[PDB]
């Protein structure tokens, strides 16, 4: 099948509208049921699993969090916000070096964001606590 | 905000 259409696609926008009010909500289980709901509507989108991921990595579902990220990366190559997203899940994990290396990435992307600094010099840092 | 996407 092509990509779904219009009413379920934009659906699956809806659910990613929803699980962000869900987020918003606090509650993440219920944003990663609706972004599940939104997958189930639409595969390729790297906002689904990004944020799916990201909800996991609210409720230290990092195992999954590290699954859902790098599937985003998969489903859009470019996505700044996705690899931040496994990133994090490295970096909960404790793979700080690893973590970098995506955070890195992203401040190459945009220096300019201090939102994306923010994680890498906060990597970079705690590989300095390392030695 | 509420750009979480």
């Amino acid at each position: 099948t092509d990509p779904p259409a219009d009413g379920a696609l934009k659906r699956a926008e809806e659910l990613k509208t929803q699980a962000n009010d869900y987020f918003k909500a606090k509650d993440y289980e219920n944003a990663i049921k609706f972004y599940s709901q939104a997958i189930e509507l639409n595969p390729s989108n790297a906002i689904y699993y990004g944020n799916r991921s990201l909800a996991y990595l609210r409720t230290e579902c990092y195992g999954y969090a590290l699954n859902d990220a790098t599937r985003a990366i998969e489903l859009d190559k470019k996505y700044i916000k996705g690899y931040y997203r496994r990133a994090a899940s490295n970096m909960a994990l404790g793979k700080f070096r690893a973590a970098l290396r995506d955070y890195e990435t992203v401040v190459k992307v945009k220096p300019h964001d201090k939102d994306a600094k923010m994680k890498y010099q906060e990597c970079n840092k705690i590989v300095k606590q390392k030695a | 905000m509420e750009e979480v996407d």
